[PDB]
């Protein structure tokens, strides 16, 4: 739909840009790009409309712009309160609203931490119950955004994939999990499966085989 | 200023109707420049605009949901509402109401939102978990071992290890909801690789809604 990066981050006082890439139908279609800030559990708020207009009530540190099929939100002096999920939206000439998939903007308050990734194959006991579940557990990462991709013999798997949103641990790092639901027969019917975890532009991968 | 506040059922069963309500507070003032909208957001997924109702009560619905929805307004209650028919588990989401606006500089933006109301769709009422071991299979000398707590409803489940004596390196992960409308989660603990012969590790899973407790010992395989 609209393409945003899943994560962006900066230290207090720094500035950060978040891109939103559409087509010429929407962004570049016209100047109807808007941006929204969402703190968990609170009403989303409009922070930019018609691409570059900042509503009264919105901190002057937010500015929008666009160039191609790509629009951008810049946050200037990053303040703790700026930590939130941000979405772009556009009207489309097809008479509809399209959204991006969101970007978590973290205002760094501790060192970045790479996820510890563990991949478990189905247990023999689960196989006896006519079920197979691959279990990819991802913990102690910061900022609290990750991308998971599943692979069966190097090929991308979509179906059966169930992935959690990251949740904050008591040490203020994050944990998440991803499951791949299979049948015993498809479990044995492949050479190997991989769980690939992308964090901060760095990809780590675990692999299991029946 | 104006605030939007959603009300919902929390849980609905498949094949039933989902009815949500949005009350508008703080001055309102009915105007043909405002469009009262619904938008939903999927479990870690993207946003979907559902439809709106504007002015004299004309509606416009997203073509993919058009056949299942009615959006209506009850102005004497300062509210507007969404009925979504024959829901399935795929309709699980946080549902937001929003005010769209046509005014200059704000065109085609949603300038006020409600906080969202979580809606879960599932046929289950109480079902206890099946517990399967995640057998230990590094640079730091540790191995991860866990338990998979599968196919239960409703939330929550708690997990400790060794009756709560083992807390170090223990992480209990948030649940996923399956297309079955049943939850699964995992718990993991990181322990010394050298102790895998001499040490007993048992996950204690408690699901109070179904009054079930399960103790599962997790061994090397
Ligand atoms: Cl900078
Ligand atoms: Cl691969």
């Amino acid at each position: 739909v609209l393409t945003q990066p899943p994560s962006a981050s900066g230290s207090p006082g720094q500035s950060v840009t978040i891109s939103c890439t559409g087509t010429s139908s929407d962004v570049g279609g016209y100047n109807y790009v808007s941006w929204y800030q969402h703190h968990p559990g609170k009403a989303p708020k409009l922070i930019i409309s018609e691409v570059n207009n900042r509503p009264s009530g919105v901190p002057d540190r937010f500015s929008g712009s666009k160039s191609g099929n790509t629009a951008s939100l810049t946050v200037s002096g990053l303040q703790a309160e700026d930590e939130a999920e941000y979405y772009c939206s556009s009207y489309t000439d097809i008479h509809n609203f399209v959204f991006g998939g969101g970007t978590k903007l973290t205002v760094l308050g501790q060192p970045k931490a790479a996820p510890s990734v563990t991949l478990f194959p189905p247990s023999s006991e689960e196989l006896q119950a006519n079920k197979a579940t691959l279990v990819c557990l991802i913990s102690d990462f910061y900022p609290g955004a990750v991308t998971v991709a599943w692979k069966a013999d190097s090929s991308p798997v979509k179906a059966g994939v169930e992935t959690t949103t990251p949740s904050k641990q008591s040490n203020n790092k994050y944990a998440a999990s991803s499951y791949l639901s299979l049948t015993p027969e498809q479990w044995k019917s492949h050479r190997s499966y991989s769980c690939q975890v992308t964090h901060e532009g760095s990809t780590v991968e675990k692999t299991v085989a029946p | 200023q104006v605030q939007l506040q959603e009300s919902g059922p929390g849980l609905v069963k498949p094949s039933q109707t989902l009815s949500l309500s949005c009350t508008v507070s703080g001055g309102s003032s009915s105007s043909g420049a405002h469009y009262w909208s619904w938008i939903r957001q999927y479990p870690g997924k993207g946003l979907e605009w559902i439809g709106y109702i504007h002015y004299s009560g004309n509606t416009y619905y997203n073509p993919s949901l058009k056949s299942r929805i009615t959006i209506s307004q009850h102005t004497s209650e300062n509210q507007f509402s969404l009925k979504l028919n024959s829901v399935t588990v795929a309709d699980t989401a946080v549902y937001y109401c929003a005010r769209g606006t046509r005014l200059r500089t704000l065109r085609n933006a949603f300038d006020i939102w409600g906080q969202g109301t979580m809606v879960t769709v599932s046929s289950a009422s109480t079902k206890g978990p099946s517990v399967f071991p995640l057998a230990p299979s590094t640079s730091g000398g540790t191995a991860a071992l866990g338990c998979l707590v599968k196919d239960y409803f409703p939330e929550p489940v708690t997990v400790s290890w060794n009756s709560g004596a083992l807390t170090s390196g223990v992480h209990t992960f948030p649940a996923v909801l399956q297309s079955s409308g049943l939850y699964s989660l995992s718990s993991v603990v990181t322990v010394p690789s050298s102790s895998l012969g001499t040490q007993t590790y048992i996950c204690n899973v408690n699901h109070k809604p179904s009054n079930t407790k399960v103790d599962k010992r997790v061994e090397p395989k």
